[PDB]
């Protein structure tokens, strides 16, 4: 029920409730060191998150360019040598200059197509062919997804 | 006292699983760190604490001078038990850490826990003791290792450091029977210390 | 008179010149920038010892993209290693222009 | 006896209660380690993605040499471009999709083929689960079709 | 001068999914980027946005 | 071994400086040896491929672990009565002892 | 870890960076400068693109005592991510003029930073050698076959 009280004198013994009281004095010394550790640990994490957010928010801010998603090419998550989905890589071995992670192909509205490692903040479920996604105006990284736009002839129909 | 920067040296050894202090001597020295940090802090809030280990073939710097108790703590976790504390190298490491401070006004102090009967020479540590007091560094040797039988090498060390100097060296011998390390350290002088000019 | 200035010629050390290149090639097409750490002597020699790179913005190079908050933090890190001196300006990288 | 340790265990009951909520405080901050570990993983790969700028795609028109390749880009211009010696030089053959740099115009790597979103729309239409049973009457026409 | 544009679609700035930064779906309803986070349950990104050509 | 596996969920964090997962390996080597005594080659071989991959995963080994590892190995090779294979192994065991 | 090691490709900016940080600490008379080495690795060729100083003290009377500040390195790495977030800790430069056996002890500390076996790069600051003035080493743990124990 609840330990360490007169009800429990009957069920156990006097000596038992005391060694319990004594063993929990052992226990609690340990638990104040760990709670303090873990408290500090989440702070270090949160503050590196805010540091991250300030870069991302600069890029997120207006304006930004508009592209559609040609296709999702796919690339292996093996960065500990090379990509070999079906296209083996030659020459020199690299962490991330030809051994990159998963990939997005986009078609911009400046009349080109660009091959980038897909952004680690947009998931590969939210990338599928023919989605309209925002892209960074002066680079080309996918910040976010957008609802498909139409013409103004189409918005008249509404 | 006040305005004092303290490297606490925690001893790490194969004699730190002993039941001579509950639950073991390692975990007792854990609590001990916390109390001394807060004591210094509530006397005056410009004081800082660094933390070094003995684990390793040579001691190591885990944390330089910080005002955060929690940074000191991530270190104690990170650290092992399987090394041995050699005083001569631990002292020398504490001094280099002491040449980096939040404010340079602050005095120089070493607190050293001992859970290892010293296996370093007496003579080696006499030279080093004379090294400390030029800089104004005093060393408080909390002895609970040589209560397993070993002659007091320390009497010579504390004495060599001791002189006109407002940071004072102290020798505290802790009761061999179970009675909790940290309590006894906390109740002895660490803020109820005095000068000795 | 007021105060009267004359010519200067900017002396870009070997370390700084490569650093500017490294940063500028990598962030392009996006405009990349960064602060110049140096010292100013003479009336004719601006000595640019080192540069470092400031985090880029999608809002390019502007008054509000420099970041003085990250500068103050960067300054202390140079402080402990003896590699601080005094900030002598800024650089940025245009691409095809 | 009547009373002489009943109250002394009243005190250890209060301790015991507090101890178990200190257990839930240990578990609470351990639950914040995981939540925050994911959230750092998404926004940490995001800074690497920012710093890995987009590269323009072409296709090889015509090998001129083993060091010089002619590509037609998707911006329009035909170039003579170099090769970085970190990819193949035998899988550059005509019709092969490649990405090239925008800031020295050297081939970075080979890519599989790239196929239009209009022809991807056409494939994503394959729906209609109705069987050859569902054609009544014109079942003869099915033998002939086959 | 001003570059002459012309609006092609009002895409209202809340319910555009213009917060992905918060990846948590345990917080919020998650039907909109201002409902991605339920502490405010309100403005974390511009109210209205526009796509121009 | 089981006891040890259960023990480490709670103890490793409470002490918070002591690891108990080094013990799992020390035991496991002996489980492989014990099958080589009852003359079960198949069972022993399965444990020996696993012991080896674990060894490699750590970035440092104690002497004691790699000793136990060369010991299971030695007894296996000399049963088939393969000379050359045995000799090479034994050199590895002798040095790190 | 990774056991893939082959060559160390070294950028010229790396070479120049360690001569500069040595001269603006004005460390001489056999006093050292050890900083971080930054670059790509988990890769066969170890690719060192950049390097930055770390606060470092070396005692010359007794060589068995040194200062490394663990706090700085993490902070410093974060700011490296500002520059270019393709950089992680892959080792450390040494200021030469040669290998030391006290480098074995320094090395331990940088295994809690890296994803590869840590890099040791001697940047000779006096620029001596008949080819390049850098030797490059990596720390290995191995049994010795001359009948003696496992060395690092």
């Amino acid at each position: 029920g609840d330990d360490e009280l007169d009800q429990e004198i009957l069920n156990l013994s006097t000596q038992e409730l005391q060694t319990r009281a004594k063993l929990l004095d052992n226990e609690i010394r340990i638990f104040r060191s760990e709670l303090q550790r873990l408290s500090h640990e989440n702070n270090v994490m949160l503050e590196k998150i805010k540091d991250n957010k300030e870069k991302i928010k600069n890029n997120r801010q207006l304006p930004y360019l508009v592209a559609n998603v040609v296709e999702v090419m796919d690339m292996n998550e093996i960065e500990d040598k090379e990509n070999s989905e079906s296209t083996t890589q030659g020459g020199n071995v690299n962490l991330d200059n030809t051994a990159v992670g998963k990939a997005a192909v986009v078609k911009t509205s400046s009349r080109q197509t660009v091959f980038l490692p897909m952004v680690g903040l947009v998931d590969p479920d939210k990338l599928k062919p023919n989605d309209l996604v925002g892209v960074n105006k002066d680079s080309y990284l996918i910040l976010d997804t957008l609802p498909s736009e139409f013409d103004s002839r189409v918005k008249a129909m509404e | 006292m006040v305005l004092e920067a303290t490297v606490l040296v925690i001893d790490n050894s194969e004699y730190s699983r002993n039941g001579d202090f509950p639950r073991t001597r390692f975990e007792a020295q854990i609590d001990s760190v916390e109390f001394i940090f807060q004591a210094k802090r509530n006397s005056n809030p410009e004081n800082t604490v660094g933390l070094i280990s003995g684990a390793g073939a040579n001691p190591r710097v885990l944390s330089t001078f910080t005002a955060e108790f929690g940074k000191i703590l991530a270190g104690l976790h990170d650290t092992q038990i399987e090394g041995k504390l050699h005083m001569a190298t631990a002292l020398q490491i504490a001094q280099l850490t002491l040449k980096h401070r939040q404010n340079k006004v602050q005095h120089q102090r070493i607190v050293a826990f001992v859970c290892s009967p010293i296996s370093d020479s007496r003579d080696e540590l006499i030279r080093l003791a004379k090294t400390l007091k030029k800089n104004n560094v005093a060393v408080d040797i909390i002895n609970f290792g040589e209560i397993e039988q070993n002659t007091e090498l320390l009497d010579e060390f504390i004495a060599a450091v001791n002189n006109p100097q407002e940071e004072t060296s102290h020798l505290l011998t802790v009761t061999p029977g179970p009675r909790l390390l940290y309590e006894n350290i906390a109740s002895s002088p660490i803020i109820l210390e005095e000068g000795s000019s | 008179t007021g105060r009267d200035d004359t010519k200067e010629t900017v002396y870009i050390s070997s370390i700084a010149l490569l650093k500017m290149l490294k940063h500028g090639r990598a962030g392009v097409p996006m405009e990349v920038m960064g602060l110049m750490l140096g010292e100013f002597v003479d009336d004719y020699t601006v000595n640019v010892v080192d540069v470092f790179a400031m985090p880029q913005s999608g809002t390019g190079v502007s008054v509000e993209a420099v970041d003085d908050v990250f500068q103050a933090k960067m300054m202390d890190m140079l402080k402990q290693t003896g590699r601080d001196q005094m900030v002598v300006g800024w650089y940025h990288s245009h691409p095809g222009f | 006896e009547q009373e002489a340790h009943n109250k002394a265990l009243n005190q250890f009951k209060r301790k015991l209660l507090e101890h178990r909520r200190y257990d839930d405080q240990l578990k609470q901050r351990r639950q914040n380690i995981r939540d925050l570990e994911k959230l750092y993983d998404k926004t940490e790969n995001d800074i690497k993605a920012l710093q890995s700028i987009g590269q323009l795609i072409g296709e090889v028109m015509k090998e001129l040499s083993e060091e010089k390749y002619i590509v037609k880009a998707s911006s329009g211009p035909r170039y003579i471009v170099g090769v970085r010696n970190s990819v193949d030089r035998s899988k550059l053959k005509k019709g092969v999709r490649v990405t090239l740099d925008i800031t020295t115009l050297t081939i970075m790597r080979i890519l599989p083929r790239e196929t239009d979103p209009l022809v991807y729309n056409m494939t994503s239409f394959e729906q209609g689960e109705i069987t050859f049973d569902g054609i009544g009457g014109l079942t003869e026409q099915i033998r002939e079709l086959r | 001068p001003l570059q002459v544009a012309r609006c092609t679609k009002i895409i209202k700035g809340n319910g555009e999914s213009d917060e992905t930064t918060t990846d948590n779906n345990n917080s919020g309803n998650s039907n909109s980027n201002s409902n991605q986070q339920s502490t405010d349950a309100d403005e974390d990104d511009e109210d209205a946005k526009y796509v121009i050509n | 071994k089981a006891q040890f596996q259960e023990l480490d969920s709670k103890k490793q964090r409470n002490n918070g400086s002591k690891d108990h997962g080094d013990g799992i390996l020390l035991i496991d080597s002996e489980i492989a040896r014990t099958y080589l005594l009852k003359n079960d080659l198949v069972k022993a071989r399965d444990l020996l491929d696993d012991l080896e991959k674990t060894l490699d995963k750590k970035d440092s080994i104690p002497l004691r672990i790699t000793n136990s590892f060369y010991s299971t190995n030695s007894q296996y090779f000399k049963f088939k009565n393969d000379f050359n294979s045995f000799y090479y192994t034994s050199l590895l065991y002798l040095s790190t002892l | 870890m990774s056991l893939q090691h082959e060559k160390v490709t070294i950028a010229p900016l790396v070479l120049l960076s360690a001569l500069d940080h040595y001269e603006r600490t004005q460390t001489k008379e056999n006093k050292r400068c050890v900083g971080v080495i930054l670059g790509d690795a988990n890769s066969s060729t170890i690719r060192v693109t950049n390097s930055f100083a770390l606060p470092f003290e070396e005692d010359e009377k007794n060589s068995d005592v040194w200062f490394l500040d663990h706090n700085y390195i993490e902070n410093m790495n974060e700011m490296c991510k500002k520059i270019n977030a393709k950089e992680k800790l892959i080792g450390w430069y040494h200021s030469g003029p040669k290998l030391r056996a006290s480098d074995l002890k320094i090395n331990e500390l940088f295994k809690k930073y890296t994803q590869n076996n840590p890099l040791l790069l001697i940047v000779d600051v006096k620029q001596q050698g008949v080819g390049l003035p850098t030797d490059a080493y990596v720390a290995i743990e191995q049994v010795k076959d001359d009948g003696t124990s496992t060395e690092k």
